[PDB]
């Protein structure tokens, strides 16, 4: 309660912080992408084949 | 193509260029409300127009 300004503040800025990291260049999603990578390698083979 | 299937073809009487596409073929399935229930079903084509 005697510090709750700047908390606010510095949640905000987190906030920021996080679009702005998302918005310019992201491989933190690479995990989402590494799924969909294996699932064409494996149906290219099978045409392939 | 890649899986050595011939798409396109060329016609050997007036030089007209035709693509060939498969007939439509997919899944069937069969919706029931169980045969305790009643002896109707409802069926879904699948991947179809
Ligand atoms: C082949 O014959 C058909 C009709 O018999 C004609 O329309 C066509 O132009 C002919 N093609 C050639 C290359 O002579
Ligand atoms: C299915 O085909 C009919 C008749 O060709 C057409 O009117 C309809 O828009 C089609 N639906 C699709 C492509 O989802």
């Amino acid at each position: 309660y005697e510090n709750q300004k700047q908390i606010a503040n510095q949640f905000n800025k987190a906030i920021s912080q996080i679009q702005e990291s998302l918005t310019t260049t992201s491989t933190a999603l690479g995990k989402l992408q590494d799924v969909v990578n294996q699932n064409a390698q494996a149906l290219n083979t099978l045409v392939k084949q | 193509d890649v899986s050595d299937f011939t798409d396109s073809v060329r016609d050997p009487k007036t030089s007209e260029i035709l693509d060939i596409s498969p007939c439509s073929f997919g899944g069937v399935s069969v919706i029931t409300p169980g045969t305790n229930a009643s002896s109707e079903v409802a069926v879904l084509y699948q991947d179809v127009n």
